[PDB]
């Protein structure tokens, strides 16, 4: 079903199964980056054992890092079943086209990795820079989704740890801070029912 | 506007379109008083003694010719990762190794930590196609994207400028990194013993000790170029004045 569906949840004990298989993950996961942040950060060992490997067989994973997740980010990606094949940076402007611990940074990461084969995407349509401007504090650019649906027209996608702004056509977001549980997919409906005939998670 | 519609669009990259890419003059001046002369090696790094080259540097500039330059003798990530780096480095100093947009991101930082580095800096050097809008790139089969930017990594070992370079892609088959790399690595002001390792005639530079298999001159002497470190010059940061 095409139009934004959500749920709002703890990444951490939702079952993720009842979703099933998705062309284009991404994650811009709350990393401990080892400083202190005006939001709750999930550890290591949790962004490890997130069931990261049952939402896909063939496709692409993007996931934001920033600091000590530069590594650990790759360590997720291939504990999860991932080869990272790109990395996209983020050039940071102003208004007006201008750049905003050793260097001051103007840019942000997102590794993209691969599982499986994928077959049927548009590789090489978009290049690996974009360049826009910081509409919001703590936010992705929107560039991101217009290269995702050009890679991969009309499949099904999910973001983890997305907030209200980032619900999207084709998407599935999940995060803590959404409103309720709006999802149209029947599939999807149907699955949620029978593994949470309350509409609660829990453990 | 959203550039990379326009890149798909019309071919020019989203960089094109970043604007703008004494103060800090005293510095690079205490820089240039501070430089020892140019020095420079012929050696072919496979077949070298890596522990020949003296004393213990403070930065070392890692250039590795990668396959992936050459589009239209090559150093794989398995010769590179055998390199005794971590025998020529200082128990506190940096490295700055170009990786490439590939595989080298990821072996690259396995590299740093084999040799005893920690990352502490991404340098991405963008690279503008203003000149040539209608050349379309010639992708790796792994990538998702056009591959428009090289990475060079900051690593450290023991206790004013930006994260990015941007300049117009060279001609094909022109390898030169930009030089604004030098500049930034000069302004952190890391010490004075500075190791260009696959630097070329072309890289050679005063401050800096330049090792290549192509250079066709030499005039490294281990002896004399200690001298320039011997007391009391052992710990100057190459930012301040000489010592009388
Ligand atoms: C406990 N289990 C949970 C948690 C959870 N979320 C909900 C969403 C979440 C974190 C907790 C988003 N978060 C946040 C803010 C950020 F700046 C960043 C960093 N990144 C870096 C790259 C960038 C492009 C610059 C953009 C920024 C990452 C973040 F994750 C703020 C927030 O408040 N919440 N959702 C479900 N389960």
């Amino acid at each position: 079903l095409f139009p934004p569906q959500w749920i709002c949840c703890d990444i951490r004990y939702l079952d993720v199964s009842i979703l099933g298989k998705f062309a284009v993950v991404m994650a811009d996961p709350p990393w401990d980056i080892h400083m202190e942040l005006p939001y709750g950060t999930l550890t290591d060992d949790e962004m490890r054992r997130l069931n990261i490997p049952v939402l896909q067989d063939d496709g692409f994973l993007f996931l934001w890092v920033t600091g000590r997740a530069m590594e650990l980010g790759r360590e997720c990606l291939n504990l999860w079943g991932y080869e990272r094949v790109d990395e996209i940076i983020w050039v940071k402007t102003n208004q007006l086209q201008r750049i905003i611990h050793w260097l001051n940074h103007g840019k942000e990461h997102c590794l993209v990795g691969v599982k499986g084969n994928p077959q049927g995407f548009n590789q090489g349509l978009d290049c690996d820079v974009i360049v826009a401007e910081v509409r919001s504090t703590s936010h992705k650019p929107d560039e991101i989704y217009g290269m995702i649906e050009r890679l991969s027209p009309g499949t099904r996608k999910i973001e983890l740890f997305g907030r209200p702004h980032n619900v999207q056509p084709n998407w599935i977001t999940l995060g803590n801070q959404l409103d309720g549980i709006h999802l149209l997919d029947p599939d999807v409906v149907a699955r949620f029912k029978q593994r949470y005939p309350d509409g609660i998670i829990s453990k | 506007n959203d550039y990379c519609q326009h890149f798909v669009d019309t071919g020019h990259r989203p960089q094109n379109f970043i604007r703008d890419v004494e103060l800090i003059r005293l510095k690079d001046e205490l820089i240039a008083k501070s430089n020892t002369p140019p020095m420079y090696l012929q050696a072919d790094i496979e077949a070298f003694d890596i522990r020949e080259l003296t004393p213990k540097f403070d930065v070392i500039l890692l250039e590795p010719p990668l396959e992936e330059y050459y589009r239209e003798k090559c150093w794989t990530w398995d010769d590179i990762m055998k390199l005794e780096i971590d025998e020529i480095a200082a128990p506190r100093s940096f490295i700055f190794l170009w990786c490439g947009s590939g595989e080298g991101l990821d072996l690259g930082r396995v590299c740093l930590r084999k040799w005893g580095y920690r990352r502490c800096e991404d340098i991405c050097w963008i690279k503008t196609n203003k000149n040539n809008p209608g050349k379309t790139k010639t992708l790796d089969p792994k990538a998702v994207f056009q591959r428009t930017k090289e990475h060079c990594l900051m690593g450290i070992k023991g206790t004013v400028d930006i994260d990015l370079i941007i300049t117009e892609e060279p001609e094909i088959g022109n390898i030169e990194k930009p030089v604004e790399i030098f500049h930034i690595i000069e302004h952190f002001c890391l010490g004075r013993r500075r190791l260009h390792l696959f630097g070329r005639d072309s890289t050679i530079r005063p401050g800096w000790l330049t090792v290549g298999p192509t250079l066709t001159n030499s005039n490294y002497n281990a002896e004399t170029y200690a001298s320039y470190f011997s007391a009391p010059n052992s710990y100057l940061t190459g930012c301040t004045e000489e010592i009388e």
